[PDB]
DNA sequence: TGGGAAATTCCT
DNA sequence: AAGGAATTTCCC
């Protein structure tokens, strides 16, 4: 078709907390995968072999296997009903998303919150039945003031609205972008083909939180291993945790080292009690400095390593 | 005529108050001197009567104008809120064993209260413009409005006693104090030594770490920024009273809460010479 | 903006 | 029964 949906940047996959209803006016954004120190950067978007001037729409989608309308909602700039409308039609088809919020839903408002959800786009002109029920797979951008959803096609997406609410999950969502062009006078028929990006999994998810290392007990011990250590650590689950020690080798090598403990020593998901393990080389005679870091035995994600360093006997 | 005495008082504190949704009954509500082992109950004590008759346990405030506490005691016998049984005949000391002291929210605070004039719950009978305004949820006194008879099978109603406090052990601002373990327990009895505690919940602004010891008293040094997220302090260890100790002194150290002056269970700790 | 704590539903 | 954790709300 020659103009699509080009995602030049996305956010951070894991930092922002999706605030809900209940917690506030915009207290904060979703930012993007560049921290830069100085400046920063959100979700940004553009149309490659693009047209003229078009209007790019956003929809929460949900991760899964099979890719439907999302019950969380965006809010904030061009949004409306959780979708946002841009334009940035002029010379250039960059559009960037700043300052968009999340917002929650109670696990209880999920069904209610969806059926409408289905029936904002149903109505609207941007994914129908191609993100609730494939039985709908028109009635997008067919120009129709406003197609009545028959006792029949609107029970449709109720029962769709029904299987989804027990699939969705609430703490794991995925922006969706669709860009239409004009066609026929102004008005933007049209669409480019969607294109759905990276998860940012909410930061108030336990199984997904950015790892860290607050302080620790004592940064050293005897290679022998086995010394306990004491770990203040941010939200963590005592079942899915790791203390991993590791070293540099030359050209190729890494030595490995994981902190012995039951999930029982790890103090309400904010500590945890361990014994260091044996290193590398216990017959060195000088002092070795080695890497300690906390990893998630699930997604493998790793925390900021801190400079742990062994000692002889 | 007969008087009410209660003689397993609730333990001050220990069960965490349980919302509708959670599971409704999940336990009950444990004799003050219960143990892992040795499960005790809380049994009154009506003397001046043996026979029939009823008991109306109901929740009320921890102050003087005993307002109806807002959420329900449900369970047993739980009836509208309160509760509703009987008196054992050849029984002159009867205890209840089942029996959840479940919370309301705050949005449905004033419903609560409604719910409490709506079903003649007023075990002092206080105005209902005065029984209105802010409760304490996170603290409540069992009453005992219990119904017996006088010399010609008349019911009569006593006393209603109050159970010492009950504080919903859910609430950081008075759960129990603990210590699950302890990076050291020995250090110089010149202090100094910075030990790693871990606890149940504590409020950092309202927390000390407080060391007894016969004749000798004071506290760990430590601040706000070194307690972690409610469940561990960082704090430096206090001098010993003597600068030059010559053998170990096992000194006693436990968490101390300033505003209901209260302590946690005692753990041991070593001053070493020197 | 954040981001910790209190709230309160969820799940062995 | 006897607890530890999830996710919304509640504020500093």
């Amino acid at each position: 078709m020659g103009p699509y949906l080009q995602i030049l940047e996305q956010p951070k996959q894991r930092g922002f907390r999706f605030r809900y209803v209940c917690e506030g006016p915009s207290h904060g954004g979703l930012p993007g995968a560049s921290s830069e120190k100085n400046k920063k950067s959100y979700p940004q978007v553009k149309i490659c072999n693009y047209v003229g001037p078009a209007k790019v729409i956003v929809q929460l989608v949900t991760n899964g296997k099979n890719i439907h309308l999302h019950a969380h909602s965006l809010v904030g700039k061009h949004c409306e009903d959780g979708v946002c409308t841009v334009t940035a039609g002029p010379k250039d088809m960059v559009v960037g998303f700043a300052n968009l919020g999340i917002l929650h839903v109670t696990k209880k408002k999920v069904f209610e919150t969806l059926e409408a959800r289905m029936t904002e786009a149903c109505i609207r002109g941007y994914n129908p039945g191609l993100l609730v029920h494939s039985d709908l797979a028109y009635l997008q951008a067919e120009g129709g003031g406003d197609r009545q959803l028959t006792d029949r096609e609107k029970e449709i997406i109720r029962q769709a609205a029904v299987q989804q609410t027990k699939e969705m999950d609430l703490s794991v969502v995925r922006l969706m972008f669709t860009a239409f062009l004009p066609d026929s006078t102004g008005s933007f028929t049209r669409r480019l083909e969607p294109v759905v990006s990276d998860a940012i999994y909410d930061s108030k998810a336990p199984n997904a939180s950015n790892l860290k290392i607050v302080r620790m007990d004592r940064t050293a011990g005897c290679v022998t291993g086995g010394e306990e250590i004491y770990l203040l650590c941010d939200k963590v689950q005592k079942d899915d945790i790791q203390i991993r020690f590791y070293e540099e080798e030359e050209n190729g090598g890494v030595w490995e080292g994981f902190g012995d403990f039951s999930p029982t020593d790890v103090h309400r998901q904010f500590a945890i009690v361990f014994k260091t393990p044996k290193y590398k080389d216990v017959n060195i005679t000088k002092p070795a400095s080695v890497f300690v870091q906390l990893r998630r035995k699930s997604d493998l994600e790793t925390s900021e390593p801190k400079p742990f360093l062994y000692y002889p006997e | 005529m007969a008087y009410v005495e209660i003689i397993e008082q609730p333990k001050q504190r220990g069960m965490r108050f349980r919302y509708k949704c959670e599971g409704r009954s999940a336990g009950s509500i444990p004799g003050e001197r219960s143990t892992d082992t040795t499960k005790t109950h809380p049994t009154i004590k009506i003397n001046g009567y043996t026979g029939p008759g009823t008991v109306r346990i109901s929740l009320v405030t921890k102050d003087p104008p005993h307002r109806p506490h807002p959420h329900e005691l449900v369970g047993k016998d739980c009836r509208d809120g309160y509760y509703e049984a009987d008196l054992c005949p050849d029984r002159s000391i009867h205890s209840f064993q089942n029996l959840g002291i479940q919370c309301v929210k705050k949005r449905d605070l004033e419903q609560a209260i409604s719910q409490r004039i709506q079903t003649n719950n007023n075990p002092f009978h206080v105005p209902i413009e005065e029984q209105r305004g802010d409760y304490d949820l996170n603290a409540v006194r069992l009453c005992f409005q219990v119904t017996v008879r006088d010399p010609a099978g008349r019911p009569l109603l006593l006393t209603p006693v109050l159970s010492h406090p009950i504080f919903d052990n859910r609430a950081p601002n008075t759960a129990e104090l603990k210590i699950c373990r302890v990076n050291r327990n020995s250090g110089s009895c010149l202090g100094g030594d910075e030990i790693f505690l871990l606890c149940d919940k504590v409020q950092k602004e309202d927390i000390e770490v407080y060391f007894t010891g016969p004749g000798w008293e004071a506290r760990g040094s430590f601040s706000q920024a070194d307690v972690h997220r409610q469940v561990a302090i960082v704090f430096r260890t206090p001098p010993y009273a003597d600068p030059s100790l010559q053998a170990p002194v096992r000194v006693s150290m436990q968490l101390r809460r300033p505003s209901d002056r209260e302590l946690s269970e005692p753990m041991e700790f070593q001053y070493l010479p020197d």
